[PDB]
């Protein structure tokens, strides 16, 4: 069955334009495809079907800033005069025998607001939680743009991989992003170390917060 | 103006069954092909099954063949997905979809169009029991909040000061731990000098277990 | 008694979409081989029938409807669509049962200089009922009052498509045949 290759991410500034690309596996070089849009927190929406000859059939209600073109084994979605609402996942989809095939999708981020470095507040485990024989560290990240961050924990100075969970970013009621990370420990593990680090890497630059038992 | 509305989603234990439904209005349902598509939490779209206008042709994604079964009642304009022997990898949002029935020269047969999407229904497959959360204070412009720990299943709602407090509130998404239990946090940033004069109480509500918890957050 | 399916897709002359023509096809044996042995149909959509199991359908009558529209207008030849073509020229019913075929005909319906022979109705008072046909050419006025263009609220209701050999794929001419099954 055919396979569709989309680049995992792309971005351009608001008002700019992009050309999302989907490539068919070589054996199905001439297959037609369809484009689907998934905006954040929403269901998918059908954009257009795109043939091997460059011809498209749009759904109803699709703006003219979206056009389809075609070349070799490649298929292109083009969006002009990018708007805030065009930030979304774009899935190309094709047909096999009876069955249908999606690609991985492309997250298109439309930079439409000034850059923003993150706020990092790290909470030691509540005393009420220690009496319950548990210990959790809650590292909250807020007020950044764009929402892409990497989190690394450290016990003293040695990185920790076990007992870590992390949310994927999400926009706040003031159109900025936020994400939380958690590190589970046993009460002994909490007591038997001098410090713990929450290390947040946001576009090369890095914020560091550290707490200690006392 | 066409609409597809799914039902029948929820929580079941692995190896059990579940029937999804899809209500179709606004077009001659018995003439269009019908799909099921699913999205695992934070995964891409994955096509599941398709059924032809009369129900005489059905195709299945490899990962569901033998367990799932697509069907339709044209008299009721309803599409069905019977899921059997459910696995934790079947946890996802399930959409139905419709399309035309076209002839493709590169396949030399039918292809089934997918040009209208439904709203979705959520299916959670877990070996976890219903369980209310533990609520611990994240004691402290300053930030303070609530750690909503180890509940199942979703969702939990968090208001602050019985809803009277909303500016600066941000409730995070849940996290699913290797224990199989969920956790989330709700935080609020407050004026620093309000800590001696105002009271901050987060209201945690978990209907799946009749748990309602009011937790007051004071400074350390 | 061979069906004239060949002649319909064959025809040298096709009508404008507002004056679309219908051929009744009945009491004959059907040969749908023209649909599969001529791999240019960029549009081959069916409703309530299967494009490939098509001659296993025992019809009393088939109706073949022929017309020309530009590419970006082909999407309106489908049930439940809206737009100027679907609402004032050619309207499928919601339970349309048959197929819709369309193919690019630039090499015969476009020119270097412009082909303005094909027209569509862009103004009308009511929407068309399914399979309805309006070949009038009375000047349109919002008030229903007789007028004469150019004048107070007055336009001729048909507009020319302008087909050039050298424009975007969605502005090139497409021949459309609609197959309706009883
Ligand atoms: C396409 O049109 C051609 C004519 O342009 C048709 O050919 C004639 O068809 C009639 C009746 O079927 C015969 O009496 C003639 O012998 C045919 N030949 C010629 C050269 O005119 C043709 O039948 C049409 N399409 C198909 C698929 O048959």
């Amino acid at each position: 069955q055919p396979v569709l290759t989309q680049s995992p991410s792309a971005s351009a500034s608001l008002g700019a334009s992009v050309k999302l690309t989907c490539t068919l596996s070589s054996g199905h070089s001439s297959y037609a495809i369809a484009w689907h849009q998934q905006q954040p927190e929403k269901g998918p929406r059908y954009l257009m079907k795109l043939n091997t000859d460059g011809s498209h059939s749009k759904g109803d209600g699709i703006p003219d800033r979206f056009s389809g073109s075609s070349s070799g084994a490649e298929r292109y979605l083009t969006i002009s005069s990018l708007q805030s609402e065009d930030e979304a996942d774009y899935y190309c989809q094709t047909w096999g025998t009876g069955i249908l095939v999606f690609g991985g999708g492309t997250k298109l981020t439309v930079l439409g607001q000034p850059k923003a470095a993150p706020s990092v507040t790290l909470f030691p485990p509540s005393s009420e939680e220690l009496q319950a024989n548990k210990a959790t560290l809650v590292c909250l990240i807020s007020d950044f743009y764009p929402g892409a961050v990497t989190v690394a924990w450290k016990a003293d100075s040695s990185p920790v991989k076990a007992g870590v969970e992390t949310t994927t970013p999400s926009k706040q009621s003031n159109n900025k992003y936020a994400a939380s990370s958690y590190l589970s420990l046993t009460p002994e593990q909490w007591k038997s170390h001098r410090s713990y680090s929450c290390q947040v890497t946001h576009e090369g630059s890095t914020v560091e917060k550290t707490v200690a038992p006392t | 103006q066409v609409q597809l509305v799914e039902s029948g989603g929820g929580v079941v234990q692995p190896g059990r069954s579940l029937r999804l439904s899809c209500a179709a209005s606004g077009f001659t349902f018995s003439n269009y092909a019908m799909h099921w598509v699913r999205q695992a939490p934070g995964k891409g779209l994955e096509w599941v099954a398709v059924i032809s206008y009369d129900g005489s042709n059905k195709y299945y994604a490899d990962s569901v063949k033998g367990r799932f079964t697509i069907s339709r009642d044209n008299s009721k304009n309803t599409l069905y997905l019977q899921m059997n022997s459910l696995r934790a990898e079947d946890t996802a949002i399930y959409y139905c979809a419709s399309g035309y029935t076209g002839y493709d020269y590169f396949v030399r047969g039918d292809y089934y169009g997918l040009d209208v999407w439904g709203q979705g229904t959520t299916v959670t497959v877990s070996s976890a029991s219903t369980k209310g959360p533990s609520v611990f204070p994240l004691a402290p412009t300053a930030a303070l909040g609530c750690l909503v720990k180890d509940y199942f299943p979703e969702p939990v709602t968090v208001s602050w000061n019985s809803g009277a407090l909303t500016s600066g509130v941000h409730t995070f998404p849940a996290v699913l731990q290797s224990s199989g239990l969920y956790s989330l946090s709700s935080v609020v940033t407050v004026p620093s000098s309000s800590l001696g004069t105002q009271t901050y109480i987060c209201n945690v509500n978990h209907k799946p277990s009749n748990t309602k918890v009011d937790k007051r957050v004071e400074p350390k | 008694n061979l069906c004239p399916f060949g002649e319909v897709f064959n025809a040298t002359k096709f009508p404008s979409v507002y004056a679309w023509e219908r051929k009744k096809i009945s009491n004959c044996v059907a040969d749908y081989s023209v649909l599969y042995n001529s791999t240019f149909f960029s549009t081959f959509k069916c409703y309530g029938v299967s494009a490939t199991k098509l001659n296993d359908l025992c019809f009393s009558n088939v109706y073949a409807d022929s017309f020309v529209v530009k590419g970006d207008d082909v999407r309106q030849i489908a049930p439940g669509q809206t737009g100027v073509i679907a609402d004032y020229n050619y309207k499928l019913p919601d339970d349309f049962m048959g197929c819709v075929l369309a193919w690019n005909t630039r090499n015969i319906d476009a020119t270097s200089t412009g082909n303005y022979n094909y027209k569509y109705r862009y103004l009308r008072h009511g929407k068309l009922r399914p399979f309805e046909r309006d070949i009038s050419n009375v000047p349109f006025s919002p008030d229903g009052k007789p007028c004469t263009p150019p004048a107070l609220n007055c336009y001729w209701p048909l507009n020319d498509y302008g087909f050039y050999t050298t424009t975007g794929i969605g502005y090139q001419p497409y021949r459309v045949v609609v197959l309706s099954f009883e």
